[PDB]
């Protein structure tokens, strides 16, 4: 009985872990974003420089 | 004719003794069956949970 309870209450927090996974992955990565992130960095800095 | 009325009444009566705690022994067994078939029900609901 107490390690059923225990059972329930990690599946209930494996439940939450995916609810929140799963709108996460409804976004885009992370260091793909970095990099985008930093070459549009650059090319805005090389525009600024010429404008 | 006496000795043999007292060895079947000692017979007798080691017969029905034994009986009783038979019968005792049968239903103290169904209530570890109860157990053991709620036991192996709550093991299977885990396993499975």
């Amino acid at each position: 009985k107490k390690q059923i309870l225990q059972a329930k209450r990690i599946r209930k927090n494996r439940q939450e872990y995916d609810a929140l996974a799963k709108v996460i992955q409804h976004h885009p990565d992370r260091h793909e974003t970095l990099k985008e992130l930093e070459a549009l960095g650059k090319e805005l800095e090389h525009l600024s420089h010429i404008k | 004719k006496k000795l043999n009325r007292l060895a079947h009444i000692r017979l007798k009566k080691g017969r029905d003794q034994t009986h009783e705690a038979k019968q005792k022994v049968d239903a103290y067994h169904l209530q570890l069956q109860n157990l053991l078939y709620e036991v192996m029900h709550l093991q299977k609901e885990i396993t499975k949970c």
